[PDB]
RNA sequence: CGCGGCACAUCCACCUUGUGGUGGGUGUGGGUAGGGGAGCGUCCCUCAUUCAGCGAAGCCACCGGGUGACCGGUGGUGGA
RNA sequence: AUGCCGUGGUGUAAAGCGUGGCAGUGAGACGGCGGGGGAUAAGCUCCGUACGUCGAAAGGGAAACAGCCCAGAUCGCCGGC
RNA sequence: UAGACGGUGAGAGCCCGGUACGCGAAAACCCGGCACCUGCCUAGUAUCAAUUCCCGAGUAGCAGCGGGCCCGUGGAAUCCGCUGUGAAUCCGCCGGGACCACCCGGUAAGCCUAAAUACUCCUCGAUGACCGAUAGCGGAUUAGUACCGUGAGGGAAUGGUGAAAAGUACCCCGGGAGGGGAGUGAAAGAGUACCUGAAACCGUGUGCCUACAAUCCGUCAGAGCCUCCUUUUCCUCUCCGGAGGAGGGUGGUGAUGGCGUGCCUUUUGAAGAAUGAGCCUGCGAGUCAGGGACAUGUCGCAAGGUUAACCCGUGUGGGGUAGCCGCAGCGAAAGCGAGUCUGAAUAGGGCGACCCACACGCGCAUACGCGCGUGUGAAUAGUGGCGUGUUCUGGACCCGAA
């Protein structure tokens, strides 16, 4: 009757200035002590979602 | 608009059961059985169109062979002569002139004899 | 008349009634198995049992400022191509000419040199905006 | 672009012109077709309704325990495979008119009127009367002489003199009002007989 | 392979040198789940026209036709 | 040896890649070669193989015959190789 | 002003009932109209320091446990319950999402209050791209009936002669039913087993075949036998047509030969000794709702598109500019803006802004073409409706438990 946006996946996904959905590359939350800085500037940012996770994510964003 | 699907169905029903007359059993009678048989009849007739091409060829071959061996030549050598002589007749009309004209067929056999090389070497 | 009325060839597409004989779309209508999909429909969330891409990724950082002062912008270069003469404009004149919606607080952006002699009234000018509009002869306002 | 037609006990008066939106708006029969389809659909009362199971009476009993009968597991005497049982995917009381745009509707209308003026089939008239007493004798005379066609539209207006009171009972002749003027009716109608008040206020409201 | 008859795809010469059609050359036309495209038949509403107590539908039979769904003709029945 | 990656040339029709809509499939079988587990076993079980076929492929051969060999059916022919 | 609708032996504006329109009433109920009856005020309203009292109590608050709210006790205010404790009366309390100070809004612990709102047992009026006897109400037919159950409860089936009954007088076979003839009727090829009359199913007759022979019950090749149809040797009675027939054509049937392992579902695999189906006729499964999400085909208009509820009208027609989306992005956000975020830095980078075969004039060039707007006329976009596919929330393809 009026479509629900999946909440949990709109609080984790972000439609950018154009048709890109940017997830958060963040196995970067719990244990950051053994992890070299390299593997954190590897896990610090917002990654455009790949193809094989898009058709569903957008239907989670709607 | 509730449609009352009778007429639409009775069309193909009458189709099957008029193209199914002359069936021994519950096959000219009933519809589903007439349909099972229609599928089998038309695969049979399909297979028999090809099959009959090949089968008439084998029959003509039997006949040409019989008239050949009446002329002391085998069918193999008859064909090899009618090839080397080149008379582009085919087994059908060859068998027809075999039946009606023993004369024309024996002319053909002498043609084939005159067009065999020498031997079983070549 | 009405006996001479047809759509454009390209619309009015044939509906696909599926379970209508094994010649078009036959028995299974497209769900061609005995699986789960063959009777019902698995959601977009469920992924097999492993945490879906909406449970294993982290919620996006930061909050949403409840008091986000959202504006509506109008383009200084496109305010040139809105008013070729100009001379006198102002937010009401923008919504009048149809440059931005009503019920608004306006910013004026700064793409393109505004080469029209214009004075603009609109809240919250940007750097390049005030620069260009005050170099086009006219000035900025509030 | 330019016409006007007579009065009973007269021959000619007026001889007026018409705006651009009545003649040279190109007839685009695709738009007209969609809009008249949406009108047809607006017409439908949409009162088909059948009892799906769950509305069917009774049948909340599972006869014939699952196993041990030799029958089929049935679950309800109102299963759609039964008789009297429910309808599946059946007609329910839909209410279906499409919500077309204002521009599309009006543009279809003025395209149809453009066609009518393009053939010369619009017949603007002063009053379709004998003057005060609604009489269908003279009104049929003046229409079947004013038109010569079979189907007629007559845009009189909210005045009864002999317009939307007397030319009724004439098959082929349907009566409208200068504002409920629409597409399906100008198309269904061959001639479009106006009344100068109707025509002028129509022009004046469309501008 | 020959000889005929359909169909699809690319390609040119073309008609209005993209729509849609003429000619051709080449390739192609097993098919399940499934995907696309094109279609038959039932019934209801409108516009157009048309047949009908001289006989509508329905039914039955025969004779034809379409590449398929299926279509038409004719007679019998019937009586809107 | 093969296979794999690249480049260079010739040949080849949709084959490729990117991006969408719509699916299905995710019980495979045997057969050839290469191997594991079996017992130097299985119509065994599990793998590899730009290997095949059945799956989903009819026709001919194999007596009969899903998987073997020949061959991939657009329809017709009482024509040929 | 009547061509609505329905009936009359067919399809009726003019035969009938009616309609359009107009009349229409005692009494009733009710709309409402005037007079009577009742309900007030015999100035403290103003301005006044403010001398004082009052402004709804086991209530508000606070703590405990819960409910409820988007708010799952979380940090939660506001509100509501139960238990303790338990206030003030305006310089009081209450709220403004803990709380505090200032600033605002209002005065809870009395009660009352039309409208727009939903609703349908009921009567009137109407309509339908609603069904038309397996449908549509379970219920057209004695219907919640008959029957089922102790009971709560469940719960059917069953319509059609004909225009008019003119419903077959009369004889005949029969004990009757039933028929035959007669007659009614346009039709009995409408007989109270009745409109039309399907198929399965059950017979009667007739052409073929079949009692030495296996064979998913057919197909192909095929002799013959019967068929109607016919060209002719023919009879020249052709001034009228077919006989035993020859050529020929469809149609029964088919002696005989070869080929051939039913349909479905499901399966690596089925003719399968796997499932399901005795047969025929009727019914049984992918629908629709939503200014839904996605993609696309088509169509409006154009940096726009569009209205929602609602207001006017009677054909779905005209108003309705709230809102929604498009118009600028970035960032946690403050913010900033064709930039924005990180950072110390733009160095990078992440996200987003921008496109010619040449100009105008120049930076420079080895033939180079990167640069700017004005153009040579640089290049396009959405939004709304309609079909389509998929998806969402709805039983949502139907059927089926324990």
């Amino acid at each position: 009757p009026k479509a629900k946006t999946h909440s949990g996946a709109s609080k984790r996904f972000r439609r950018t200035g154009t048709g890109k959905i940017v997830r958060q590359k963040a196995n970067r939350r719990h244990l950051l002590e053994h992890k070299p800085s390299t593997r954190t500037r590897r896990l610090d940012g917002r990654t455009v979602v790949a193809a094989n996770d898009t058709k569903r994510v957008t239907s989670l964003l709607n | 608009a509730r449609v009352k699907r009778a007429v639409n169905a009775h069309k193909k029903r009458r189709s099957i059961l008029k193209a199914s007359r002359g069936y021994r059993g519950q096959r000219s009678r009933l519809y589903r059985k007439a349909k099972e048989q229609q599928l089998h009849s038309l695969n049979y007739a399909y297979r028999d169109r090809r099959a009959r091409k090949g089968e008439f060829r084998k029959l003509w071959i039997a006949r040409i062979n019989a008239a050949a061996r009446l002329n002391d030549i085998t069918y193999n050598r008859l064909i090899q002569g009618l090839k080397a002589a080149g008379v582009e007749v085919d087994r059908k009309n060859l068998a027809d002139i075999a039946i009606s004209d023993p004369a024309a067929f024996t002319a053909l056999v002498d043609v084939a004899r005159a067009a065999l090389p020498e031997d079983v070497n070549a | 008349k009405l006996h001479d009325l047809r759509p454009a060839r390209g619309s009015k597409i044939a509906r696909t009634r599926v379970g209508r004989g094994d010649g078009s779309k036959g028995k299974t209508a497209g769900r061609g198995t005995k699986g789960t999909r063959a009777r019902k429909q698995v959601p977009v969330t469920f992924e097999g049992g492993q945490m879906p891409i909406h449970m294993r990724l982290p919620k996006l950082k930061g909050f949403r400022n409840r008091f986000r002062t959202e504006y509506e912008i109008v383009n200084v270069g496109d305010i040139n191509r809105l008013f070729p003469q100009g001379g006198a404009v102002g937010v009401d004149d923008l919504v009048a000419k149809g440059a931005v919606r009503k019920n608004a607080l306006v910013k004026v952006l700064g793409d393109g040199k505004l080469t029209a002699k214009v004075d603009v009234s609109a809240h919250k000018f940007s750097g390049s905006a005030r620069a260009k509009i005050t170099a086009a002869g006219g000035s900025a306002t509030e | 672009l330019k016409i006007d037609v007579k009065t009973p006990a007269g021959k000619v008066d007026g001889a007026i012109e018409l705006p651009a939106e009545l003649f040279d708006v190109p007839a685009n029969i695709a738009l007209m077709h969609q809009v008249v389809t949406a009108q047809r659909a607006a017409a439908r009362q949409g009162t088909h309704s059948t009892k799906t199971r769950g509305e069917v009476s009774g049948g909340g009993r599972k006869p014939y325990r699952q196993k041990g009968t030799g029958r089929a597991r049935q679950g309800s005497t109102r299963a759609p495979q039964f008789t009297g049982g429910g309808v599946v995917h059946g007609p329910k009381p839909r209410d279906y008119s499409q919500r077309t745009p204002k521009k599309m509707i009006a543009a279809a209308l003025r395209g149809a009127l453009s066609d009518r003026a393009r053939n010369g089939r619009i017949h603007a008239i002063t009053e379709l009367v004998e003057g005060q007493n609604p009489s269908t004798k003279s009104a049929r005379a003046f229409l079947a002489s004013l038109t010569e066609r079979k189907q007629v539209l007559v845009v009189i207006g909210r005045s009864d003199e002999a317009g939307a009171k007397s030319v009724r009972n004439l098959p082929g002749v349907h009566i409208l009002a200068p504002d409920q003027l629409n597409t399906y009716d100008v198309l269904r109608a061959d001639d479009v007989v106006f009344s100068v008040e109707a025509l002028n206020a129509y022009i004046a409201a469309n501008t």
